[PDB]
């Protein structure tokens, strides 16, 4: 790896360099190189991880959506022929997105998962595992598709169980869980009520426990809440 | 699109 | 050549994808194989050469500033010593930068320029030069910084003349060369009288040109001549 | 900073 002669501690110091600077592909580079020193990851290295990646994938999931709009516009009836031109490079694209996810997992599979023996952070990789699983089925198309939504589910499932078991209702990793794997539920398994059933059920329960938190914990846990209320809405 | 975090 | 085996018209074509998806580092390699083709550009063409280079150069000088801000603060008095990583991290930025800089100067110098006859092209491909030359000055600091900042204005230089003799002077090419070589006195060549003077006049040319245009050439003339009048009140 | 085009 082209990291492995850098400090981990000039590696983590250069990822939140990265990260003042928004140079997200440089962060997630860094932080990989950290991972590959084989040590834990600290509550703080585990944000600056999902933080990087979170944003590259972000922007090449944007990118596929403009391109596969496009490509879907151009097969229409009616269309004039483009040639291969627009599939190629959606390909381009969804080929490098699938790779920043199969790099994600196998830093979770090698082996940062393996070793998170505390809720917190195994349910925290967890989530990143049912994360990538469900960008890798928003282009799935193969033989493969229902084996990889189900990966997700088997992911995000396990971390629901460890953190109904060992974590608050407030917990943010808990309420984040909750909120992406409801997401999983309505737009990749088309099933649109087990999504808001997900989202309610998470609200409600934090809301009755927020009377034991902190000011700071409490803006922590009501803020990923609104997230929960902002999709049920835009789903109800 | 529906938010995650 | 990466794209050496792709057909100058299916490049042409994913550049225009990339610029919709804004992925500008794809846009800028397409577009790169495109000019190696060896046939000169269209009008259209250029603008895509210009907005994919622009938008990656122009990222990595705003994450060189953070850097470069970051760097100079850990310089000061009081400062506690954080080790080589900042410097290192900017110098990494900064020497990306300049790869892209020379990368579309060995563009322009083969063999764009040469070969670009009409006023239009010509005035274009030499208000790059001087663009790139320009950003190389904004991160020199060795025996060479002179020669750079006296590049950037030998071709913004030619540029004018050549602009000032062939093209009237509502055109939008010769407005955007008048501002950028405005901004190049101001902000390199430690002459903001120049910089004040070169604004005003190219307004006020303008200004007296706008009767004889139409109401599109109208549009894109006063939008530039805004420009030099934000700068304006900024340096005044 | 100043504009450029
Ligand atoms: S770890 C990056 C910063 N954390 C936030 O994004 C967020 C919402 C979170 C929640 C679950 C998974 C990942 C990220 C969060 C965590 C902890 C406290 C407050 C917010
Ligand atoms: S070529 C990319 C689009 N052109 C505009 O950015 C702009 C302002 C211009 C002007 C000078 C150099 C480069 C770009 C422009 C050109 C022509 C008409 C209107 C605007
Ligand atoms: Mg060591
Ligand atoms: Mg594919
Ligand atoms: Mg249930
Ligand atoms: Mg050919
Ligand atoms: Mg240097
Ligand atoms: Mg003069």
């Amino acid at each position: 790896g082209a990291m492995g002669s850098m400090e981990r501690a000039s590696l983590i110091q250069k990822a939140k360099l990265a990260e003042q600077a928004e140079r997200y592909e440089d962060m997630a580079a860094f932080m990989k190189g950290a991972v590959e020193k084989g040590e834990e990851l600290s509550n703080e290295e585990r944000c600056l991880l999902s933080v990087a990646y979170k944003n590259v994938v972000g922007g090449q999931r944007a990118a596929w959506r403009v391109l596969s709009s496009i490509e879907q516009k151009s097969n229409e009836e009616g269309s004039e022929e483009k040639g291969p031109e627009v599939r190629e490079y959606r390909e381009k694209v969804e080929t490098e997105l699938q790779g920043v996810c199969d790099t994600v997992l196998g830093l979770l599979d090698s082996h940062l998962i393996k070793e998170a023996g505390d809720a917190e952070s195994r349910v925290f990789y967890l989530k990143m595992k049912g994360d990538y699983y469900r960008y890798l089925a928003e282009v799935a198309t193969g033989d493969d598709k229902k084996r990889i939504i189900d990966s997700a589910r088997s992911a995000y499932q396990e971390a629901m169980d460890i953190s109904k078991k060992e974590m608050p209702p407030t917990n943010p990793i808990r309420l984040g869980l909750a909120l992406n794997f409801s997401v999983f539920h309505y737009e990749i398994a088309n099933s649109p009520e087990e999504a808001i059933s997900l989202a309610k059920t998470t609200f409600d329960e934090a809301m009755a426990d927020l009377h034991t938190l902190s000011e700071d914990s409490y803006k922590d846990s009501t803020l990923i809440m609104q997230l929960l209320r902002d999709n049920l809405t835009l789903w109800t | 699109f529906p938010a995650t975090v």
